[PDB]
RNA sequence: GAGCUCCGGCUAAUUGUGUGCCAGCAGCCGCGGGAAUACACAAGGGGCCAGUUUAAGGUUAAAACAAGGCAACGGUGUUUAAAAACUGGAAAUGC
RNA sequence: AAAGUGUACUUUAUAAAGUCAUUGUAUUGCUUACAAAUAACUAGGCAGUUGGGUCGGCUGCUAUACUAUAGCGCCCCAAGCCUGAUAAUUAGCUAGGCGUAACAGCGGCAAGCCACAGUAGCACAUAAAAAUUGCUACCGUUAACGCAGCAGUAAGAAAGAUUGGACAAUAGCUUAAGGGCAGAUCCAGGUAAGCGCUAAAAUCUUUGUG
RNA sequence: CAUAGGGUUUGGUUUUUGCCCAGCCUUUAGCUUAGCGUUAAGCUUAUACAUGCUAGCCUAAAAGACGGCGCACAGGUGCAUAUUUUGUAAGCAUGUAAAAUA
């Protein structure tokens, strides 16, 4: 076992290195339950640009150092990073204009109707494929 | 070797069938939830008109 | 428990040997594929292939069982039977009989009593 | 059939617990001496009985045993309303996996099929 | 308990003490008598029961009761001790086996001779 | 046939003599203060049997995952609470 | 390779063969993951410590993979790594096995793996190897020896067998002249696990007499 | 191949908790004990050891190992070891690569 894992990035402080957390369960014969446990694995990152909080896939590889024997193969999800410049633009748009009770409610209703209509078309296409 | 090759083809066919089932189910749930949201939106519009009169 | 070995020896020979599985003065043997240099009844084996009962029965015969297909397989790989196993295979017709060298030593006059002090006490 | 119970029975008389387990015909009786005498009177021939709890008062123990026997249900209770034929069948009972392993034996082939 | 409590060492096996701790899980122990005297039992009994203080080969000192009618034990006498408690004597938890190295059997005993170290009369 | 042990109750198996809270017995409840089926002996009987009866260890006679309590005694002074486990919810403003 | 090769060795009016030396398509392999007793009246641990770069890491003699286990070692560079960690107590492990309806609990037998040979550090020995191989210091007896190889002796302990026979069989070492070696092993002696049988005679067993 | 209880706490009853006994398996001690065949076995000390034995066989550059092959096999113990180990699973590049057959 231990050929492949999917986990979360918890440390990117090393050069071309990363630490990934893994979850697994163990069977306890006496109490007839599965016990949840955790482990930490160090993996090699050629890109050297990982972010703490990413979901990545690591694979078994030749030993590279004392505690590094895995290589990062792919990223399944990218962690969110705060950007002040983008946030300031959004705040300006929100403060640019304001609507009344009725206008805001009518706008909300129209937006939902348009989203619902597109979803119905997609569902019909899926049924046609079936 | 011949048996192994057939198994790989069988696995690919089974995976494709499973994905289609899940995709349809997800769309069905999403459509139902959106309909509920639309009904609440129509109710809110009526309250907004009523509240404006009080102001 | 007694998982059979899979890797072949690198510095020793494979042989087909007799393993003593009898009782007091009631011998019984099992044929197995084992490393040449080991204990007689060691648990390290590649396969068990047969059995032999050397004593006569009411019908006046000895009884011997063997796997015909597996004996050929191991003989092809390089397993070397011992002297007694050659005799069993020769009589059973699995392989031709192996000739023996000429003998000159005066045979032993006390072969069934020399090693049994109980008889010598009566003698 | 006049020798055992219809199914498993568990009864809770005040501060006493009694359990009854059916057994195959001819197996025998496995119970305490008091219940052995009671089974002889009623005619029960094959059964397993286990009693636990506050068993100091033997009047309650006997009363609990009496009430348990009266909680059985029969295949012919209101059979006219079912619209079917309730037929007796022959099926050998099984034991747990541990009992097979310790005895070095196998279960019915219908379950070992692979 | 909950599942989490059970997993984190919730249950601990009950521990029970021995009744003859001085024997160190041995059926018997040899010793040498230090003092021989008599003691009185607790209520409601009344008697002068014979006891001796023995130092065991492991260095422990215990009180031992001498069964039977009469004894020849003195100070500096080798005896063998076993388990067994005298209920009416407080603190006495061991007994002396009679008939062994120095202790002798009760004179005149006719019944249960084995428990008092008396041989069968040949006459 | 031959020995070892037991015969108040749990537990299959009793009478006599001696002793008189003395000598002693005892796995538990307990026996012995001049009328002892429980001490010692004799007889009779029960069990096992070339074995038998103590002592000392493993496990069972549900320590409770199947399966115990906080109602005989045990829930801690109260609240807040980024681990873990389980898992959607009805909050904010104004005279 | 249960093989080939030789200006080599041995035997033969009878000869087939073996002995010794040498030879293999890369010329004897490393790494990772999970499980397995108590333990917080053990709360901090680590600085070669965590990661990166150059160099070294030998025993040659197909070609590429841009060097193709490794802080394994030196130098340099960046500050990271672990946190029921670190430190303690106890135990050889697996398993046969014994109790139990099971779950659980405990650890005499046949066999497999690991460690050790009075204590400790080293040299050979890499790949299948140090009880019966060496060097040094130390401990105990007397320059030597260390029975946890078989039998045996002394002390200790409630409790531990003969200073026996044989290589006839099974397995092993050597040897082409058919032999040699052997406390493995097979047999016997001793000790009330267990299992079986005997401890009384009968037409001198009508399975007889003739 | 499938789950058995009894005794005890002295105004009575009910209820809670503790204590003791009956089975199977294994070693010693007392008393006692005819023989033959056979199965499974040697359960405390890595305490100190008189004596005998357990690995040798073959060959020869002048009658001799200095040379070849074995002692890398068997047999003993559980001091140390909580993981260095044990029990398992997984990973490790290429049409094995050259040459006019013009
Ligand atoms: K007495
Ligand atoms: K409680
Ligand atoms: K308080
Ligand atoms: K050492
Ligand atoms: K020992
Ligand atoms: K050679
Ligand atoms: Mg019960
Ligand atoms: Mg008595
Ligand atoms: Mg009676
Ligand atoms: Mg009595
Ligand atoms: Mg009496
Ligand atoms: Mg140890
Ligand atoms: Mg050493
Ligand atoms: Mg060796
Ligand atoms: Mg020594
Ligand atoms: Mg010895
Ligand atoms: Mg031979
Ligand atoms: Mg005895
Ligand atoms: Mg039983
Ligand atoms: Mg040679």
């Amino acid at each position: 076992g231990g050929f492949e894992f999917v986990g979360k990035v918890v440390s990117n402080r090393m050069q071309k290195g990363v630490v990934v957390a893994v979850n697994y369960v163990v069977w306890i014969p006496k109490y007839k339950v599965y016990e949840r446990r955790t482990a930490r694995h160090m993996a090699h990152d050629e890109g050297n640009s990982c972010v703490i909080g990413d979901i990545v896939r690591i694979q078994q590889h030749r030993k590279l150092s004392k505690n590094k024997a895995y290589v990062v193969v792919s990223t399944l999800k990218h962690a969110d990073v705060y950007n002040a410049k983008q946030a300031a633009v959004l705040n300006t748009e929100r403060s640019q204009n304001k609507l009344g009770r009725v206008e805001y409610a009518e706008s909300r209703l129209s937006e939902v109707q348009q989203r619902l209509l597109k979803l119905r078309e997609m569902y019909q296409k899926e049924l046609a494929l079936n | 070797e011949v048996a192994a090759e057939q198994a790989k083809v069988a696995f690919a066919e089974q995976k494709a069938a499973a994905e289609h089932v899940r995709r349809q189910a997800a769309l069905e749930e999403l459509l139902r939830k959106t309909e509920i949201e639309c009904q609440l939106a129509m109710v809110r519009v009526g309250r907004a008109q009523k509240a404006e009169e009080t102001g | 428990m007694n998982n059979l070995l899979t890797q072949l020896p690198k510095h020793d020979l494979l042989k087909i040997k007799l393993v003593r599985w009898g009782f007091n003065k009631k011998p019984f043997y099992v044929l197995s594929v084992m490393k040449r240099r080991q204990a007689r009844n060691s648990g390290n084996r590649y396969e068990d292939i047969g059995w032999w009962d050397p004593s006569p029965h009411q019908d006046g015969n000895s009884h011997f069982g063997i796997k015909f297909d597996r004996v050929k397989y191991w003989l092809s790989q390089g397993a070397v039977p011992t002297e007694k196993v050659y005799g069993l295979f020769g009589q059973a017709g699995i392989i031709p009989q192996k000739p023996a060298p000429p003998k000159y030593k005066p045979a032993d006059g006390n072969a069934d009593t020399k090693w049994r002090p109980e008889l010598q006490k009566n003698l | 059939r006049g020798h055992t119970v219809y199914h498993h029975v568990e009864h809770h008389f005040q501060r006493v617990k009694v359990t009854l387990s059916p057994r195959t015909s001819g197996w025998g009786l496995r119970c305490s001496n008091l219940f052995y005498e009671l089974c002889s009177l009623a005619g029960i021939r094959d059964l397993t009985v286990d009693v636990s709890g506050a068993t100091r008062n033997k009047f309650f123990v006997a009363k609990a045993f009496f009430d348990a026997l009266q909680k059985q249900t029969a295949p012919h209770d209101g059979v006219e309303g079912t619209g079917v034929y309730v037929k007796e069948v022959v099926r050998r009972p099984v034991v747990n996996l541990g009992t097979y392993r310790n005895n070095g034996t196998l279960p019915p082939k219908e379950y070992l099929a692979t | 308990l909950t599942v989490g409590q059970l997993l984190r060492g919730g249950r601990t096996k009950k521990v029970r003490r021995s009744k003859s701790p001085a024997l160190e899980q041995c059926p018997y122990k040899k010793g040498i008598c230090l003092r021989v005297y008599t003691t009185a039992p607790k209520k409601p009994n009344s008697a002068n029961r014979k006891v001796c203080k023995v130092q065991l080969s492991n260095g422990y000192k215990v009180l031992a009761y001498i069964p039977g009618e009469g004894h020849n034990l003195q100070e500096h006498s080798i005896v063998l001790v076993r388990g067994g408690r005298t209920k009416d004597l407080p603190g006495v938890k061991y007994k002396v086996i009679r008939g062994k190295y120095d202790c002798a059997g009760v004179k005149g005993r006719k019944t249960s001779r084995s428990k008092y170290g008396v041989k069968r009369p040949k006459e």
